[PDB]
């Protein structure tokens, strides 16, 4: 927590990215028009980012300090305090896999460097062109 | 100060009226055509500095020790002789907006009060300067960003690494048989390599010696013209700097200290003058930045002696080695850039350090041929 | 002098002043009474111009008109742009918050030529923004300012740059117009047109038709032109055209036919291709050709490109004497892009018309469509016509673009400065970083055009400029200068006006000329500019033109430093940028030394109130004045009382004249903000005292008697305006009253019932201005941290009333809250010379240097400061000031002392306090003051206090001792300056925190914290000091547990907890786990962690 | 003068009907008062000057103890429409006090507070004369002008 | 009543949207062309979430102006790193207009005792409700609002060899920061040390100098031992000494010193 | 890690001394 040594860095593969998330974004939706809550599995959802503001409940069930760790289940959110939304990721599990372009639009191509393509033809390859 | 207290001098005018009558003569063969624009232009510059030189020497002379201006001036309080010429006599030759000295100067003081034509001819100076000087401050900033991020890593990690190796200060010039002016600068505050052998080995000074000027004088006394010092340069650490290895600190006046972040500190201490960096900072930055040189001046890769062959143009300079081969040939020099001035003749003989051409020598051409 | 009723300034003028300075705030009524088609500018355009000139509305109008479909079948053309009387006053403008704008009108008629004729109509579009005589506009209730843009001509540019690769210098061209593609000729690239990077300069000329032998007898002369001519694959004619059609455009099918009327519609078409008459005027004079021709000329089709290439030709050639055929002789040199010849000036009007222009342009497409969409015949322009493009055109130039400033109402001198400005940056210029070096630097040509001493401090030097005191705008948008002609050494009375490029080719002499009545030079030569603007020495037989009078080349501001020639450019500069920030002071006094500029500068700045026509003041109100005229009818001005002034300074007005007083017109009768009898007096005169005092004034600091603070001398008064309003948001709606739930009775006291404070309740930082309710929750409107003072006024806006509101708003509130600023410690002081400071000390009124008759002096500025800053100027000024309040019965002699040889007009006696003028050249000089201080005034007491030296004998108030020799004593003008511990002042302990970022925010007004920068962090590292970096960058700043905890840690005086987990680190962590890098933490040995 | 009050104006920053200078120019007018009072505790002054003419010094109606000594002094300048009344409070204190605020202080709207300056002295100077020679003992004679507000 | 969103929501938006119809591409059983002309598109959008402007044609919402992407707040001058990481403004510290304050010791300074009052507004409180001045905190609170009587005795109990950092922008070396001693003064002004001007280079002409609160024991020792003004005299450049009489001290004591012959006694 | 940030200062034992502690 306090303490420190040297820092590391790597890609992030799909299941350490999963392993990250706490739950699946699949709704296009931020929040709602009225209320001005977000909606279930949308942007900002309180579901998979934890709560909105410090103690509360989607619904309004449980808003007391006594309750830690306990999980509501009428919505499914956890009642912490609301720092955890700044430390808090989301995931988009993807129906196709689509390639990051860091490895590719870069000079030199790592992407095509790695399976020994042109990168105009790499580009023509991941973009569908064939 | 007082109107009455600042006091024009009575050489001014008495000087002024006498390079006016030379300056009459310039511009009249200017005017005739007999001599160029730049010929003209350059004697007339060079008399009316000449003239501005004289209203500094006679304000310098008439004005009394117990006189204000000369309090706040000579006494280092503020300010130059520069200012109080400016003020007494003439403000003497201003610039264009180029950089070129306009030939006509302000013959008055501004005691005396500037003429339209004068003081408009003045904000050209004025106005390029607190341009110039406004620019200087962010580009001395962007300089130390780049000299800080540089040394980020350069902090005194241990005590000692344990190491013999050490730069060579001369210390002395040439004698006497004669002190160097930039000790202080150079070995003053610094911790020595080796024990301080004389011609007989009378040994003076042992190793992990703060070079104070006892010690420093003392060396003098001993009879040596150079000394081995414990330098950055030469350190063995494995992480940034080792303290002994540094020498002593500026801040502490004692052995700098195992935490030391020196790296920053030599950043800052290097990345402050540049506002006062007034041949100037492009040529700090070009060397810093290690950039080829405005003027690539060549240096010798082999010892030898000098021929001229005054080609058309421009120059061709070849040395005649003394181990035996072939001569080095460098196909345009610029005459205008001009050669080393031991001055370079045709039948001298020149050392490998030394540079053929006055100007700036090329650091990667000096590290390959030399290292 | 020459001025109705001021009060009379003794004059140390040397020269009689053969022209009197014209009307100032000129080029900006000038410009915007030019743009409208006014009787004024017409009659002036009569006497000075040709039989029929346009108006700006007129010339934009017949830019657009005729509108057709290509066909010509349908047409529509818009003339007579009449105006009715504006809509209503200013100052129910300014209270209204609403636009000071005229309705407009077009005669507009919708010609159909296959079908039965159609009549003409007067069409209406919408209210336009018209100018005051105070040379504002009024945009929604502020008044706002259009500053002069200093932008390139239209016309040709010559330029020679030396190779790299070869010995051999390049001549390249480039024409510019005002609206189309940039043609540019270069030597071999040979032309560029609309991005077509390279072509040979030959096609061009022979797509306008022209036979090889006429290539041979246009541009025989000169090398490279012929082998350039030689060096084309495409030599023929409709090869040619084919060659420069496939180079135009790569993409389209290139027709022979089609290249013709491209060519000729891209560079011969007025509509498509447009160079204004400044372009065409500027390229015929340049070229030569069309001398003696009218306006209203096109582009340049063919004759004009001949003229070019011929002169580049000629420049290549190397012989200054030139002779076009068809044109007149003109001299063969590069152009330069600095001289002010070439440098045209963009003035209110072309800037408006160039929207105006616009929107046209944006409305001629809307009108294209509706003529397309809409019926034959039954159509009827006036029926369909859009106005919005036009009104957002216009109303989106005053709305947020950079030459549409806010006007600077420090004073009326920062106001005229502001409205007699010269922009270089903007749209149409060029940008603040793009702009190199080379642009910024005076250039000989600026000369009695724009002012070398007055510019912005900041990143900005040299870029913003202001149009100097003499100088005025041409139609055409040229800096025109006055000067004196001079017939064989013998000046004129008669004054000529000039451009700069007919100065450049003439010779003019310096206004210090030995000036006896029949003005013939006795002088054998005199000091002359010359034709690049050089400083030279000739006799009377070369000087045609001479100086109409000294300080031409001066700004007003500029103007305002007595002894400025004592001064230098830099602390002159600085001393006109700080005079353009003095505050008005609730007793100003005019100084007691300065030049005459400051009585005509006030009255010309109209923040004064002039006496329109000549008559008797009838009666004297603090409200209004009313004066019975002459004929019969009465003029009553209604005084501003207290108006917050857009600089958040006070603009107070108060009558000067009495009730049984007779006033002539264009005489002062009401008082400025900063007028005393009508003369621009921004700051106070102070009896100053010149040494250093037990280094309270080290390092240029200023030491105070508390006597200033305690008779308010230099005290001003200063509103801040809050604004506050009602919006229905889609909760519910906001409400502006009293009652809020969750508060104290105490604190709701100042407010009534509505929700308001009363007027004139002082307000402690805390207290509420506005009772405010969102939907209930309390967003009230209370008073910022470090603003207090007494409530001035209260505006109301309702829905229901008739006022001009924001666009969904119900209900605005705005508060004037003024706060009375005694001239504290901290707050900055300056003279007049740039010499600056901050108040190092307020001294009691008796621990203060005093004079031998016990008169504490006001003021102590360090000696160091002088010969370094290299400003004597206030120290003349200081001087002068002694021999200013000091009367001085000059017992003159029986045969005239020396120093008064050169004596000026009458000026051998003069009263106590007797105000003194002094030209800021043609003034006081050197040792005319060592005479003037040599002067007896025994003030009171029977002795002199003053030595001839100018120094006095001061008793220590502190110590009680004498000073052991005599100190330099005198008055000097002081100006009390903007930069006020009110602005800068800033602490933050806690407070409220940003929701984006987890730092402390940054401003006085949202209580933010102080920037803690990198250098900061370098020298914390450079000192080592880890723990104070790492305290700062952590809970200091970022941490929302840290500054809680250590908060809670202080509070409970417990140990500061070891920062942990900084904001910005996570931020970092996620931010690259968002970016698909997996970045985890590995400890010296073991296993790795999360933070929390 | 400590707190003056105009039934008219509210407060300093705005103008009475009928009046050549406005409440501010007359504050800084009444600074030039010389009053003169041996009361210890604040003592309340009246000036009810209707109809047309200048309004001087002397109109104001003191009670017992209270004297103005320079009555040629110029406050404001009445119309025949105009009439100014203002009632001026004169406490005694010593030297300078800033203008004390009446919103923490229980006091009303109506009254303005003034750069209150307890002065009574103007100017006060001196010069030493030398007074005998060097030898058989010389002495210092002070000679120490003073000029008072009346 | 208006909305302030960041341009991530409508590249996340898109991107979740897009894969969301793929899903439903794939669940139909759509034909090869649209389904891998959706994945391309899918890929052009996350391709351009990750870096906007990095291939092609950005992505513009109001008035065709690019969003901001994931490595466009990793990336540019403002960013992170240059700007955002590097320098940020802070708590316990304040910025006033520098005066000289020529009695004060080297390693004293002085302070606007309003500016003071609110820069140690803890600090004061702690010992106001550690004495029984504030029977409260929250009371003490209140009082220290209020700036009652009963504050300034105690602020010089609180402030009592207690060192503030002060900090000239731009920090040209390392003497261009200084820990000080604050005396408590009357007035708006820092009471600046005429010493420290030729090291912090500030001219007593409108420049500004910030101050700073350190808190923890470590900071407030450092801030004693290291950077204290009367330990930084020699120049870390040279080891010349900075702070030294110059302008007017240089005047005075060369007058005071200066021998010059035909004088009194 | 630069100057009070090594772990020879960042880690430092300050006990009060033996003939201190019995002093008292
Ligand atoms: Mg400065
Ligand atoms: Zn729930
Ligand atoms: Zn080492």
């Amino acid at each position: 927590v306090n303490f420190f040594d040297e820092l590391r860095i790597g890609l992030a593969t799909a299941d350490d990215i999963r392993n990250w998330s706490y739950g699946e974004v699949k709704k296009p939706e931020t929040i709602n028009y009225r209320t001005l809550k977000p909606e279930k599995d949308g942007l900002f959802c309180e579901k998979i980012f934890g709560p909105t503001r410090d103690w509360e409940c989607y619904c309004g069930k449980y808003k007391r300090v006594r309750f830690k760790g306990i999980i509501c289940e009428r919505c499914g959110v956890e009642v912490t305090r609301a720092k955890v939304r700044r430390e808090r990721m989301g995931h988009i599990e993807l129906a196709a896999p689509v390639t990051h372009i860091w490895y590719f639009k870069g000079v030199p191509s790592r992407l095509g460097y790695l399976l020994d393509l042109a990168p105009k033809d790499l580009e023509k390859i991941i973009y569908f062109a064939a | 100060v007082s109107m009455a207290d600042v006091l024009v001098p009575p050489q001014k005018q008495e000087i002024l009226e006498r390079h006016e009558a030379e300056a009459d003569a310039i511009e009249r063969k200017y005017q005739r055509g007999a001599l160029n624009h730049t010929e003209r232009n350059e004697s007339l510059v060079k008399i009316w500095q000449d003239a501005t030189e004289e209203v500094g020497k006679a304000l310098e002379e008439f004005y009394p020790a117990d006189n204000p201006i000369i309090t706040i001036v000579k006494s280092g309080a503020t300010g130059n002789l520069t200012q109080t010429r400016t003020l007494a006599g003439m403000k003497g030759l201003v610039t264009n907006p180029k950089g070129e000295f306009i030939p006509r100067p302000i013959k008055s003081s501004f005691r005396e009060g500037l003429t339209v034509l004068e003081y408009f001819i003045n904000t050209h100076g004025a106005r390029k300067g607190l341009a110039d000087t406004a620019l200087r401050t962010a580009d001395s900033g962007y300089l130390t960003r780049r000299l800080v991020d540089v040394s980020q890593d350069v902090i005194v990690r241990e005590h000692d690494c344990e190491t013999e190796r050490g730069i060579n200060v001369t210390l002395a010039e040439r004698g006497p048989d004669i002190r160097d002016a930039h000790v202080e600068t150079s070995a003053f505050a610094r911790t020595l390599a080796t024990d301080a052998v004389d011609a007989n080995g009378n040994v003076i000074i042992e190793r992990g010696h703060d070079l104070g000027d006892p010690a420093i004088d003392a060396l003098l006394a001993a009879g040596i013209t150079t000394v081995k010092v414990r330098s950055v340069l030469t350190c063995t650490s494995a992480t940034g700097v080792c303290a002994m290895c540094y020498g002593r600190s500026m801040a502490t006046g004692k052995l700098v200290d195992i935490g030391e972040a020196v790296g920053i500190v030599a950043a800052q201490s290097i990345g402050e003058p540049g506002t006062q960096l007034t041949g100037g900072l492009p040529r700090v930055q070009e060397l810093f930045e290690a950039r080829v040189p405005r003027n690539k001046a060549p240096i010798a890769d082999v010892a030898g002696r000098v021929r001229l062959e005054e080609s058309d143009k421009f120059f061709k300079i070849t040395i005649v080695p003394d181990d035996g081969g072939e001569e080095v040939v460098y196909d345009k020099l610029s005459k205008r850039q001009r050669l080393r001035v031991g001055v370079l003749s045709d039948g001298d003989h020149v050392e490998v350090g030394d540079q053929l051409m006055e100007g700036a020598a090329d650091p990667h051409e000096v590290l390959r041929v030399q290292g | 002098n020459s001025v109705p009723g001021a009060p009379n300034r003794v004059s140390f003028a040397k020269l009689r002043e053969p022209l009197e300075v014209p009307g100032l705030l000129d080029v900006q009524t000038d410009s915007f009474e030019w743009l409208v088609g006014s009787d004024r500018w017409r009659q002036a355009a009569i006497d000075r111009g040709e039989e029929n000139p346009v108006g700006g509305l007129e010339e934009v109008l017949a830019e657009l008109s005729p509108i057709e479909d290509f066909s010509g079948s349908m047409s529509l053309s818009f003339s007579d742009p009449r105006f009715d009387e504006v809509k209503a006053s200013v100052d129910e403008c300014k209270d209204k918050d609403m636009t000071y704008a005229a309705p407009l009108f077009v005669t507009a008629e919708f010609i159909n030529n296959n079908t039965g004729e159609i009549k003409s109509q007067t069409v209406f579009m919408g209210d336009f923004p018209m100018m005051t005589e105070k040379g504002t506009f009024i945009i929604n209730g502020t008044e706002r300012v259009v500053v002069s843009q200093l932008v390139r001509s239209p016309g040709v540019y010559f330029d020679e740059t030396i190779d790299k690769s070869t010995e051999k210098t390049l001549h390249s061209v480039k024409v510019i117009p005002g609206r189309g593609a940039w043609l540019e000729f270069d030597v071999d690239v040979g032309v560029r047109i609309d991005r077509k990077r390279r072509q040979p300069v030959t096609v061009l000329l022979k797509a306008l038709g022209w036979t090889n032998e006429q290539i041979v007898e246009r541009f025989g002369f000169s090398e490279i032109m012929m082998g350039t001519l030689e060096k084309d694959t495409t030599s023929g004619t409709d090869e040619a055209l084919l060659d420069i059609y496939r180079k135009l455009r790569p993409g389209e099918p290139p027709t022979k036919e089609s290249a013709q009327t491209l060519l000729e519609n891209l560079f011969f078409k007025e509509k498509r291709y447009d160079l204004a008459r400044v372009g065409r005027y500027k390229v015929n004079k340049k070229l030569g050709l069309n001398a003696g021709k009218p306006i209203t000329s096109s582009t340049l089709t063919e004759e004009d490109v001949v003229a070019t290439i011929e002169y580049l030709v000629r420049l290549h050639e190397g012989q200054t004497s030139m002779t076009v055929p068809g044109g007149v002789e003109v001299p063969v040199e590069v152009d330069d892009i600095d001289h002010f010849g070439n440098r045209r000036l963009r003035t209110v009007g072309e800037l408006i018309q160039n929207q105006i222009r616009v929107g046209l342009s944006r409305m001629e497409r809307v009108v294209r469509e509706r003529m397309t969409t809409q019926d034959v015949e039954a159509i009827t322009p006036q029926t369909l016509i859009n106005i919005r493009p036009v009104v957002a055109a216009i109303k989106e130039f005053f709305g947020t673009s950079q030459l549409s400033q806010f006007m600077d109402q420090n004073n009326p001198l920062s106001g005229l400065t502001h409205k007699r400005r010269l922009s270089a940056l903007g749209p149409g210029g060029l940008s603040r970083e793009r702009a190199g070096l080379e642009v910024r630097d005076v250039h000989p040509s600026h000369y009695g055009r724009m002012c070398p001493i007055e510019t912005p401090e900041g990143p900005n030097i040299g870029l913003i400029g202001s149009l100097s005191v003499y100088a005025r705008v041409n139609p055409f948008g040229f800096i025109e200068t006055p000067y004196r002609k001079v017939e064989n050494g013998v000046v004129t009375d008669q004054i000529d006006y000039l451009t700069a490029d007919e100065e450049d080719r003439h010779v003019v002499a310096q206004a210090n000329s030995p000036t006896d009545e029949n003005g013939r030079f006795t002088e054998d030569r005199v000091m002359v500019r010359k034709k690049g603007g050089e400083v030279e020495f000739v006799s009377a037989d070369q000087v045609d033109y001479m100086d109409v009078s000294p300080r031409q080349m001066v700004s007003v501001a500029t103007a305002m430093i007595p002894f400025l020639e004592h001064d230098d450019a830099n602390r002159a500069l600085m001393g006109a940028n700080m005079q353009r920030q003095a505050v008005p002071l609730v007793r100003s006094e005019a100084p007691l030394v300065g030049t005459g500029m400051e009585l005509r500068a006030a009255i010309d700045a109209g923040d004064v109130v002039v006496a329109d026509k000549t008559g008797v003041i009838e009666e004297v109100s603090a409200d209004y004045i009313t004066v019975m005229a002459d004929d019969g009818t009465r003029q009553s001005y209604r005084l501003r009382k207290f108006a917050r002034s857009n600089h958040g300074t006070c603009a107070n007005q108060r009558p000067i004249v009495d009730a049984g007083q007779r006033v002539e017109a264009g005489q002062v009768i009401a008082d400025g903000p900063c007028t005393q009898n009508g003369e621009m007096a921004l700051g106070k005169n102070l009896l100053v005292a010149i040494m250093p005092w037990e280094g309270h004034n080290y390092e240029d600091a200023i030491i105070l008697s508390n006597r200033l603070v305690e008779e308010d001398v230099l005290t001003s008064i200063h509103i801040e305006e809050h604004e506050i309003d009602a919006r229905d948001t889609k909760l519910g709606a906001e409400e502006i009253t009293r009652d809020i739930p969750n508060v104290s009775d105490e604190v709701l006291a100042d407010l009534d019932e509505r929700g308001i404070v009363r007027i004139g309740a002082e307000v402690r930082d805390g207290d509420i201005l506005v009772g405010k309710v969102t939907p209930v929750r309390d967003t009230s409107l209370k008073v910022p941290h470090g603003e207090s003072g007494k409530v001035i006024g209260i505006r109301v806006f309702s829905r229901e009333d008739d006022d001009e509101l924001p666009a969904g708003v119900n209900e605005l509130v705005r508060v004037y809250v003024a706060q009375k600023r005694k001239i504290s410690d901290g707050d900055k002081l300056a003279g007049r010379h740039g010499n600056k400071g901050v108040i190092g000390k307020i001294l009691p009124v008796e621990d203060m240097p005093f004079l031998p008759d016990g008169t504490p002096v006001d003021i102590i500025l360090n000696t160091h400061g002088v010969p370094r800053r290299m400003n004597i100027g206030q120290i003349l000024e200081t001087h002068l000031g002694w021999v200013a309040k000091a009367g001085w019965n000059i017992d003159v002699a029986a045969g005239v002392p020396d120093w008064a040889s050169k004596l000026p007009e009458e000026l051998y006696s003069a009263p106590a306090d007797s105000t003194v003028a002094t030209p800021v050249f043609d003034g006081a000089q050197e040792g005319e003051l060592a005479g003037l201080l040599g002067s007896t005034l025994p003030n009171r007491d029977g002795e002199v206090m003053v030595d001839a030296d100018g120094k006095s004998t001061l008793f220590d108030g502190r110590s009680g001792e004498p000073f052991p020799y005599p100190v330099t004593v005198g008055y000097m003008y002081i100006l009390k300056l903007h930069h006020l511990v009110d602005d800068k002042i800033h602490a933050r302990s806690t407070g409220p925190y940003s929701m984006i970022t987890q730092q402390p925010l940054g401003g006085k007004a949202q209580f933010g914290g102080q920037r803690f920068g990198e250098m900061e962090c370098w020298a914390m590292q450079a000192y080592g000091a880890a723990y104070t970096l790492q305290e700062l960058l952590t809970i200091k700043s970022d941490d929302t547990v840290g500054r809680v905890k250590v908060y809670e840690a202080i509070v409970k005086g417990e140990n500061i907890p070891e920062p942990g987990i900084p904001e910005s680190f996570k931020v970092l962590l996620k931010e690259l786990q968002s970016l698909c890098l997996n970045v985890e933490v590995l400890s010296s040995d073991g296993a790795a962690i999360e933070m929390r | 003068v400590t707190s003056i009050r105009i039934d008219g104006v509210l407060h300093e920053f705005t103008t009475v009907p009928g009046v050549k200078e406005d409440v501010t120019d007359i504050i800084l007018n009444l600074k030039g008062l010389v009053v003169s009072s041996d009361d210890d505790e604040p003592v309340t002054m009246y000036l009810r000057k209707q109809g047309p003419g200048v309004v001087t010094a002397g109109d104001i109606v003191p009670p017992a103890g209270v004297t103005v000594h320079n009555p040629d002094m110029h406050i404001a300048t009445l119309n025949d429409k105009g009439k100014l009344e203002v009632e001026l409070v004169v406490e005694r204190g010593r030297g300078y006090v800033p203008a004390v605020q009446n919103k923490a202080s229980g006091a009303e709207i109506g009254r303005i507070p003034v750069d209150s300056i307890y002065s009574p002295v103007l100017k006060v100077t001196y010069k030493v004369e030398a007074t005998r020679v060097e030898q058989r003992t010389d002495f210092d004679k002070l000679i120490i002008d003073v000029e008072t507000k009346n | 009543g208006r909305f302030a969103t960041s341009d991530l929501n409508d590249l996340y938006r898109r991107v979740i949207n897009r894969n969301n119809r793929l899903k439903r591409l794939i669940d139909l059983g759509a034909p090869e062309i649209i389904v891998n002309n959706e994945k391309r598109m899918l890929q052009e959008s996350v391709d351009a979430l990750f870096d906007n402007g990095r291939r092609g044609r950005p992505v513009t919402g109001p008035g065709n102006r690019p969003l901001k992407s994931l490595s466009d707040l990793l990336k540019g001058k403002q960013g992170r790193f240059r700007q955002n990481l590097l320098g940020k403004r802070v708590d316990y510290s304040g910025r006033s207009v520098i005066v000289v304050g020529p009695q004060l010791k080297l390693h004293q300074c002085g302070l606007p005792k309003l500016m003071a009052l609110e820069l140690f507004k803890p600090f004061v409180m702690k010992r106001l409700v550690d004495l029984n001045h504030a029977q409260n905190i929250k009371s003490a609170k209140r009082m220290v609002e209020r700036q009652r009587p009963q504050v300034w005795d105690v602020l010089e109990e609180v402030i009592a060899e207690h060192p503030v950092l002060l900090n000239r922008a731009p920090t040209l070396h390392r003497l261009g920061i200084q820990a000080f001693e604050p005396q408590l003064v009357e007035g708006k002004a820092i009471q600046l040390h005429p010493l420290v001007c030729e090291a912090f280079n500030a001219d007593f002409d409108g420049d500004q100098m910030a101050v700073h609160l350190p808190l923890s024991a470590e900071a407030q020792a450092e801030a004693r031992i290291l950077m204290l003004s009367s330990n930084n005299i020699l120049s870390p450049a040279s080891g010349k000494p900075l702070a030294m009489p110059r302008l007017d001290m240089v005047t005075g004591l060369y007058y005071l010193t200066t021998l010059v012959e035909g004088a009194t006694g | 890690p630069a100057g009070t940030g090594i772990s020879r200062y960042r880690n430092i034992q300050v006990q009060p001394t033996e003939e201190a502690r019995a002093a008292a």
